[PDB]
């Protein structure tokens, strides 16, 4: 930031840009390294009433595999077929 | 003939040693040994003997130079398998950190295959960048590389006041970056010689070899693992998905180039969706509760005491479960016998498979030729040896 | 036994030998063997350095954590060797010099240190004491090398009565004076291996009939001086007054001496180790 | 709920389904099939059908599994077979994953895969290095991650977790040595196991 | 309450000090022995007892959240005080 | 460039004249001039300059001597006493000028550099007492 | 969505080829790099000062361990072994008996701080916020024994670092 | 004669540690935080650590990452090859004593086993003003050296 | 008992792989003895050779000798590729390894292991 405007000039025009506008030295936008206190959530089963844990216990839902077959009709795909990319609105070709 | 390739470059480099035994015939290559090994530290073997939580660290140390997305990648399959799901903060947070992760690999990809070949000035305005990012990991975790901040259930910590604001200060400034890099290499005639139809692979070689990432992508397949089975939120943000046309080194340079702007187009939808909420899964026989609970009430400090000691339990089964790195798909084979450790944690990296066909890639090439084919794989001894 | 020095472990790196040793002149020829051999069996190594302490680091991987502890002497300062051997079981003793400089002469280096370490060591309840003499060491000798070794052997002897006094031929090894010496250029030559001087003074230090004794330890093999120095030539595909006058002695028949063999050393051959000391530079007569 | 990872009930009729087609086409090798509680189809075959199953898995028009995402081997040592051989197999024009299992020992040797997969050369020669299963007919089959001259398989679970043996380099004969094994600080083994059971819905009979 | 013994050496507050015939204190020989000299036990001892009017007193060191897990603490006995598990912070009934 | 010359030449007096300016740019190699926001009691002066950009907005002049070492040629970062170390590293907005640490009487009120390579340097050592008490035979010989 | 990084077909009207022509016989695209390098050659370099200047930090950072005290003086460990449990690389080791006042009290308690990996995994495990990772970095030594800490040294460091450490975690306790 | 010396020792201790030239073994993360250090931020070569080197050119070595077993005589072998005076830093916790590998089977416990140690940088990684720390210390530790004072008084 | 072979039907067929192995050990040491510039002599070398062929005399399982010598030949590509080091041939001969008491009563002396 402290570059004289005869530098500035020189830089910019070598180098094409306004490196000015986004220079990758940082001053004062950064934030301020003291910041007030935070005061976070909590989360949904912060309840005091009607919240049993055997109502959200993710772990006591997991089963055992399915077993289709074991030693002891239409053809099908594992899943339909995946559908096709459509090409970038945004910028197609780089 | 028969040669060995160096360890590594004189000047200073982070991706391992490797010892490449090589056969040539003038100056051309007719036969490429990668004899590996020489950073295999027996991780799989050591996760065995920790808990779920003591082995996340282990997770930054493979792919180090990914290291947010090598816990992502743990993280959920152990909450797969947990039958939990993270909040959705947490995965905004996640989804974030794992782009600013992949410019911080991307940088290191593209910078040090320009300092390989000679091209070594880029590598010192993009660590500038890479320094700022590393701030944005130490300021979340304290740790300005192996942060351990994603785990099973969402994040370790909230996000500092005033972080995301300078996240936004960093992504604002970052484009012209990658348009400076462009124009040291991209219509380099130098540059084009060394990386056009180099290491040429075809599509259907490409997926027989076990190819992944950019490897696939540069050879024009239409494969995403972020687009294709999305995790986390990826399938609420927007980007495009980089395409080459020829399958050479090239083609894949463009390819992480143009993945470095759709990951700041990513940024950018992050910081202007982040919602409000909780870190980690309101479940204290998962996620421990916070410090101020733990010691006030009774149930959270049983909670703490147990998940600091056992840990939780995971059911018994096995998964597979991969995400999109940046350096291709890194996945996980974890089985859980149903305890609090885990039976068995098969590490699944792209870059094993990227570097078992390197004897194919290199067919009919110079010497110098391997030094740019290493490089378009992008390639951390880390992950390939575990 | 004191707790701490009771023997454990099998006897490797990180195992407890007992051994509690203060090695003067570890930084020599002979010293980095003795260190090696004590940090091999886990033991507890006291080096007293004279030199730059960087001119010791090969020492350091020698021993475990803790296991090699370096201290700075003089061998004019009597306090610096009572600090050095004040905790030890046994000192072995290994200073010496193949020629004189302005500030120490052979009468320095191998009588008056030599006693001021046992004196020091006796008044410090030090219980083994190990000295290195030398085989041909003799009043009536031409080499004054030899004349103060000769001196000085009886005078560690009269200070350390229960002293292990040892005599060995010229020792020949990768670092050598003996081998290097005529490679880089009437006479009987019984030259031993660095190894087996190394293992003779190791056991020396366990062995409880040691003490009070002398050696000589002497190779299995006499060579006439020129047939050795032919070999030396042929195996390798090719100094001071006084050191001249030391290959020049015949090594001395001592067979009321015990040896290495007394020791459970076996001698090596000199022809079984030269290629291994004279590859870096590119079988005699063995007298009955 | 917030907590609880919801449940996708159209992939697992939908797998459910492939699974069954893969039993039926291939009954001369598919011992099992299970699809998980998450979602993940697993064929459970006999050792015999390596080459069968899985060229039928890249090639067929419904299956078309080109690419093989990973290869690795369970040491379960209270089973007779003791090693499970893991293939995960990925379908990108289905968007779907499958996972072929099988079984061998010690001394039985297992049908390379090179010819189906050339991605399998490396992960069979690191299940050879680090479980000591032997696959037949492999273009170059050898140690990958450990030493030169290293004995034994280090991720069979008899495997002590430091080893037997250690390196360092010693001045005598001026090279590095390996020696057996000593620890300054013994690794600390914990019993963390709760005696309480955890999950019922995985309780083995009586 | 550091303190010396015959031979010279601190003894920490752990009571640790090597016996006379013990090699292992040559390491201290040219350096120093690390001791720490504010010792807990000392200092604990120096807090005066409060005096509360109830029979039941909580303690959580101090500092809320900042402190240790909250605690209540009995003050029937009267030939003795009641001391604080976590902190040793000690209260008697007034 | 007149005026950035200017500049040049009042950093000189900005150090109190020519032998000042030569000390800093010797012992520093910098001869930036900065707002003096305080001074420790090792003798440590700590300057702040927001004109510049972060990372290079505060710095410390070390003191020529700490704890009886000398330290005019001989400077390293372990010689920042904790209360400057948070402002210094830019853990915190305020030095401890403005908001001083809370006193413990347990604190350390002379602080140390790093003492690795002297005769103060850590050397670790077993804190716990014997486990095993041996038995100690007779004195007298009644046998 | 995708989109195609290299697939433009350049234009062969004559006025494109000698515009192509001219980019080969002088150099113009390596012209343009030069000025890239050149216009950083007059740009404010990204060093800083060090020593004299240090790189930015936040209150989480995790450096050097210390034991922590009450403002009694008072220790806060209590000799729970929660730390040693959870720790990732075994690299604390406890040991504890009641002190001569009956209180809970560690004897033994050592941190191998080239076991450690500097998780921060300790301190999160603790419930008396007694062992902290503060904010030193700077304690390179030059033996591998200096880096085997013992209660004592940890107590010390404690002592030393406390009045940052205090301050650091009244910055971030509440994100805790 | 002996002010000489002392002054002798002066000007090539100044010398050695103002042209620190090292080889880096890039082993693994820690060749990350390595880099950062030669990176602008810090930028190595302004205190005369120049970027580059080779093995046969180099004053130190610095071992940044975990040395396995198959890795160790390599390592071994490109210390024997450093011509001297040779200094070697380990950094990280990984080459400092294993770190989070230390009971591994394939991983030496410290690469003070394999060479002698100078400057141990602890950390894991140690950041890279960690590392330039141990580095200045190192200086600090070439300044003190007095090989011709000793020498003298041989 | 009816097992699917590696290589060999029966110990006949095993015999004679072996055969060949110990043949292309053999012959390759005088090489390696050059190669490496190992300071053991040709014949201390072939004695190695014939001690390891000899503790493996009592198999009888023609899969676990098979094993044997697919193991064998591995380490000889591996010394014949001069993938190994000087190191790693030399660590046949444990020259810093004192000699293990065997006896009751050294073993008795020095600790408590049988
Ligand atoms: C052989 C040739 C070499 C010998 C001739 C030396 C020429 C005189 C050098 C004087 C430099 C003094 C710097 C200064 O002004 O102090 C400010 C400085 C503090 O100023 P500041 O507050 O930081 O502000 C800096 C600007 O904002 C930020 O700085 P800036 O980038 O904005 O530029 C400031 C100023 C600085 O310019 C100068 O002072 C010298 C200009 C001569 C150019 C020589 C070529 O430049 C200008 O204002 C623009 C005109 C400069 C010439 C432009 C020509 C560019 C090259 C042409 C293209 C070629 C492409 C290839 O004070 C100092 O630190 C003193 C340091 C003195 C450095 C030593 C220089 C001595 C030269 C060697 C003599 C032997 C010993
Ligand atoms: C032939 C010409 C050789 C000229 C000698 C060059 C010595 C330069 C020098 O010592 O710089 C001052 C140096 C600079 O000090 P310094 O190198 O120790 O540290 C400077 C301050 N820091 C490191 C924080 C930036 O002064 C000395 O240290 C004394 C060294 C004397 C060696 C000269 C012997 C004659
Ligand atoms: N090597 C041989 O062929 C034979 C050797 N011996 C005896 O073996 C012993 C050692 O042999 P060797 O190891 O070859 O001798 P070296 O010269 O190789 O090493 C001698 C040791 O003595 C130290 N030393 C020398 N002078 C002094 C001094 N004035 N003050 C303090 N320390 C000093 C040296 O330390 P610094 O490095 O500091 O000088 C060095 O460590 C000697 O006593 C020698 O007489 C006997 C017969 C044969
Ligand atoms: S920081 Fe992590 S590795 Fe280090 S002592 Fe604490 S828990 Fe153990
Ligand atoms: S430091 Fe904390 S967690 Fe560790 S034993 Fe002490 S009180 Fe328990
Ligand atoms: S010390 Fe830590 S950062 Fe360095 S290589 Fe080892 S695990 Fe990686
Ligand atoms: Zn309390």
């Amino acid at each position: 930031a402290s570059a004289t405007r005869f530098i500035q000039w020189l830089r910019n025009w070598a180098s094409g840009r306004d490196l000015q506008a986004k220079l990758q030295l940082r001053y004062q936008e950064i934030s301020k390294r003291t910041q007030p206190p935070p005061k976070l959530p909590v989360g949904p089963s912060h309840k005091l009433s009607n919240n049993y844990y055997c109502t959200r216990d993710g772990r006591r839902e997991a089963m055992p595999p399915s077993i289709v077959m074991s030693s002891q009709k239409k053809a099908v795909s594992p899943a339909p077929p995946i559908k096709r990319w459509e090409l970038s609105q945004d910028e197609p070709y780089l | 003939s028969n040669l060995t390739l160096n360890f590594g470059p004189q000047h200073p480099a982070a991706h391992g040693v490797l010892r490449l035994v090589m056969e040539l015939s003038g100056e051309m290559v007719r036969k490429c040994d990668p004899h590996i090994g020489l950073l295999h530290r027996g991780t799989e073997k050591l996760i065995e003997y920790k808990t779920y939580l003591q082995a996340l660290p282990y997770f930054d140390r493979l792919d180090y130079v990914s290291m947010m997305c090598n816990e992502q990648a743990y993280s959920l399959a152990v909450e797969k398998l947990l039958n939990i799901r993270p909040p959705p903060r947490a995965q905004w947070i996640r989804v974030l950190f794992g782009e600013i992760t992949r410019l911080l690999n991307h940088i290191m990809a593209v910078t040090t295959h320009a300092l390989d070949i000679g091209a070594m000035t880029p590598f010192f305005w993009m660590f500038e960048e890479r320094e700022k990012m590393f701030e944005f990991y130490e300021r979340v975790s304290g740790a300005r590389m192996h942060a351990a901040y994603v785990r099973p259930g969402g994040v370790h910590q909230d996000l500092p006041l005033g972080l995301m604001d300078d996240i936004y200060e960093f992504s604002k400034n970052f484009s012209l970056r990658i348009d400076e890099l462009e124009e040291m290499l991209t219509n380099n005639r130098i540059w084009r010689n060394r990386t056009v139809d180099i290491g040429i692979v075809t599509a259907e070689d490409a997926l027989n070899y076990g190819f992944s990432g950019v490897m696939l992508r540069g050879s024009g397949i239409q494969w995403d693992l972020r687009k294709t089975q999305p995790y986390d939120v990826y399938d609420q943000v927007e980007f495009d998905v980089p395409i080459g046309s020829r399958g050479d080194c090239y083609d894949r340079y463009l390819c992480r180039v143009e993945e470095m702007r759709q990951s700041i187009r990513i940024i950018s939808q992050c910081l202007n969706k982040m919602p409000p909420g909780e870190i980690k899964v309101d479940d204290a026989k998962v996620s421990p509760p916070k410090r101020a609970e733990m010691k006030t009430s009774m149930e959270s400090l049983i909670h703490h005491f147990k998940l600091y000691t056992e840990g939780y339990q995971v059911p018994p089964g096995a998964t597979y479960t991969a995400i999109e790195a940046p350096k291709g798909e890194f996945g996980v084979y974890l089985v859980s016998d149903g305890s609090s450790r885990p039976y068995r944690c098969k590490i699944k990296a792209p870059g094993f498979a990227h570097l078992a066909g390197l004897d194919k890639m290199s067919k009919g090439h110079m010497l110098a030729d391997v030094v740019a084919i290493i490089g378009t794989q992008d390639i951390v001894f880390g992950e390939v040896d575990r | 036994l004191h707790h701490a020095v009771i023997p454990h472990g099998k006897g490797g790196r990180s195992s407890v030998s007992g051994i509690v040793a203060t090695v003067f002149g570890a930084t020599g020829f002979l010293g980095r063997y003795v260190v090696n051999h004590l940090g091999r069996m886990g033991s507890q190594v006291i080096v007293p350095h004279r030199c730059e302490p960087y001119d010791t680091m090969h020492l350091r991987p020698m021993g475990d954590l803790g296991q090699i502890i370096f201290m700075d002497w003089n061998g004019r300062d009597k306090d610096s060797i009572r600090r050095a051997v004040e905790h030890s079981s046994v000192v072995i003793n290994l200073v010496g010099r193949e020629w004189e400089t302005q500030n120490f002469d052979f009468e320095d280096v191998f009588v008056k240190i030599p006693q001021a370490i046992a004196q020091v060591s006796k008044e410090a309840g030090v219980e083994k004491f190990i000295h290195i003499s030398h085989l041909n060491a003799d009043i009536k000798s031409s080499s004054k090398y030899l004349r103060s070794k000769a001196v000085g052997e009886k005078e560690v002897r009269e200070t350390f009565p229960e002293a292990t006094i040892i005599k060995p031929a010229e020792i020949f090894g990768r670092e050598d004076r003996f081998l290097n010496y005529f490679a880089n250029i009437k006479t009987v030559k019984q030259p031993v291996y660095i190894v087996d001087v190394t293992k003779g003074i190791i056991n020396a230090i366990k062995d409880p009939d040691a003490r009070g004794k002398t050696f000589a330890f002497v190779g299995p093999s006499r060579y006439l001086l020129f047939d050795l120095v032919q070999y030396v030539f042929a195996v390798a595909h090719r100094t001071t007054r006084d050191k001249v006058e030391r290959i020049h002695t015949t090594d001395k028949i001592l067979p009321h001496l015990p040896g290495l063999e007394d020791l459970g050393v076996e001698a090596t051959p000199l022809e079984l180790k030269a290629i291994e000391v004279l590859r870096r530079h590119r079988p005699a007569k063995t007298i009955p | 709920r917030p907590t609880v990872r919801p449940r996708n009930d159209v992939a697992h009729k939908q797998l459910s389904a492939f699974g069954e087609y893969v039993a039926e086409i291939l009954p001369k090798y598919v011992q099992q099939v299970q699809v998980s509680c998450f979602n993940e189809l697993e064929i459970c075959i006999h050792p015999d059908g390596v080459i069968p199953v899985l060229t039928f898995l890249r090639d067929h028009s419904n299956a078309q599994f080109k690419s093989l995402a990973d290869l690795t081997a369970v040491d379960i040592p209270t089973r007779q077979n003791r090693f499970e051989i893991v293939y995960n197999l990925l379908s990108l024009r289905f968007n779907s994953r499958i996972r072929v299992k099988t079984y061998t020992d010690e001394l039985t040797p297992i049908e390379s895969s090179v010819p189906v997969y050339k991605a399998a050369n490396w992960y069979e020669r690191e299940i050879w290095d680090m479980f000591g299963v032997f696959f037949a007919n492999h273009p170059d089959l050898r140690r990958i991650l450990t030493d030169y001259g290293f004995e034994g398989h280090p991720f069979r679970k008899d495997f002590p977790l430091s080893g037997y043996v250690e390196l360092r380099y010693d001045d005598e004969v001026k090279r590095v040595v390996a020696e057996p094994v000593e620890l300054a600080q013994e690794f600390r083994k914990f019993d963390l196991n709760s005696p309480w059971e955890a999950f019922p819905a995985y309780r083995q009979p009586p | 309450g550091v303190r010396t013994s015959p031979t010279g050496e601190k003894v920490t507050h752990t009571g640790q000090v090597y016996d006379d015939g013990d090699y292992r204190k040559v390491r201290f020989v040219g350096r120093q022995k690390e001791v720490n000299e504010n010792f807990a036990i000392d200092l604990i001892a120096e807090q005066p007892v409060s005096q509360v009017g109830s029979r039941v007193i909580s303690c959580d060191g101090g500092g809320g959240a900042l402190g240790h897990p909250r605690v209540y603490i009995n003050l029937d006995k009267e030939t003795k005080t009641g001391t604080c598990g976590y902190c040793g912070l000690q209260f008697r009934q007034q | 460039l007149l005026q950035v010359l200017k500049r040049g030449l009042q950093q000189v007096s900005g150090h109190g004249g020519l032998r000042g300016y030569l000390r800093v740019l010797f012992r520093a190699n910098d001869v930036r001039v900065g707002t003096l926001v305080g001074e420790d009691k090792y003798g440590n002066k700590y300057y702040e300059d927001n004109k510049q950009f972060f990372g290079r907005h505060r710095w410390v002049i070390y003191t020529t001597e700490m704890n009886g070492k000398n330290t005019f040629w001989d400077v390293d970062g372990s010689m920042v006493p904790p209360e400057w170390h948070r402002w210094l590293h830019c853990m915190t907005d305020d030095p401890p000028t403005v908001k001083p640490p809370t006193a413990r009487k347990f604190i350390w009120t002379n602080h140390k550099f790093n003492l690795s390579g002297t005769p103060q340097q850590y050397v670790p050592y077993s804190t716990t007492r014997k486990k095993i008490q041996e038995w100690v035979p007779p004195s007298t010989p009644y046998k | 969505t995708y989109k195609y990084v290299n697939l433009r077909e350049p234009s062969m009207d004559m006025k494109s080829v000698t515009d192509r022509a001219a980019q080969t016989l002088l150099w113009t695209e390596l012209i343009r790099g030069l000025g890239m390098t050149l216009s950083y050659l007059f740009r404010e370099p990204a060093t800083i000062n060090y020593p004299f200047e240090k790189g930015p930090l936040s209150p989480r950072f995790r450096g050097e361990h210390a034991l922590r005290r009450y403002p009694s003086g008072e220790e806060r460990c209590i000799a729970c072994k929660l730390c040693e449990a959870v720790c990732p690389a075994q690299a604390i080791t406890i040991e504890a008996e009641p002190r001569a006042d009956g209180s809970r009290r560690t004897t033994r308690y050592d941190i191998d701080m080239t076991k450690c990996i500097y998780c921060g995994f300790c301190q999160e495990a603790c419930p008396v916020d007694a062992i902290v990772e503060g904010p030193n970095f700077e304690f390179s030594t030059e033996t591998h024994e200096e880096l085997l800490y013992n209660k004592e040294k940890l107590l010390n460091n404690g002592d030393k670092w406390e009045a940052e450490i205090a301050a650091n975690i009244q910055a971030d306790y509440l994100y805790r | 004669g002996e002010y000489v010396v002392a002054k002798l020792d002066d000007l090539i201790n100044w010398a050695r540690r103002s042209s620190l030239w090292p080889m880096t073994f890039g082993l693994a993360c820690c060749a990350v935080e390595m880099m950062h250090m030669a990176a602008p931020r810090y930028d190595m070569d302004r205190f005369g650590v120049v970027f580059r080197a080779s093995p046969r050119q180099s004053d130190v070595m610095i071992v940044a990452g975990t040395l396995t077993n198959k890795m160790a005589p390599a390592l071994r072998k490109v210390y024997d090859q450093m011509p001297e005076p040779r200094y070697v830093v380990s950094m990280g916790s990984c080459a400092n004593g294993g770190g989070y590998y230390h009971y591994s089977y394939s991983v030496v416990r410290g690469c003070d086993r394999i060479v002698p140690v100078d400057i141990y940088v602890p950390g894991c990684p140690p950041t890279a003003e960690a590392l330039l720390y141990g580095i200045l210390q190192l200086q600090k530790k070439i300044k003190r050296e007095k090989r011709l004072r000793i020498w003298y008084r041989r | 008992t009816s097992v699917k072979p590696i290589f060999s039907r029966d110990m006949n067929e095993a015999k004679r792989r072996v055969r060949e192995l110990y043949r292309a050990w053999y012959r390759e040491v005088p090489n390696t003895v050059h190669l490496f510039q190992l300071d053991i002599s040709v014949k201390q070398g072939r004695d190695k050779v014939r001690e390891m062929f000899k503790k493996n005399a009592h198999i009888t399982d023609p899969r676990v000798v098979d094993l044997l010598v697919i193991k064998g030949k591995m380490e000889l590509e591996e010394t014949i590729k001069v993938w190994k080091q000087r190191t790693h041939v030399m660590r046949f001969f444990h020259e810093t390894e004192a000699p293990r008491p065997k006896d009751f009563l050294s073993k008795f002396y020095v600790g408590h292991d049988p």
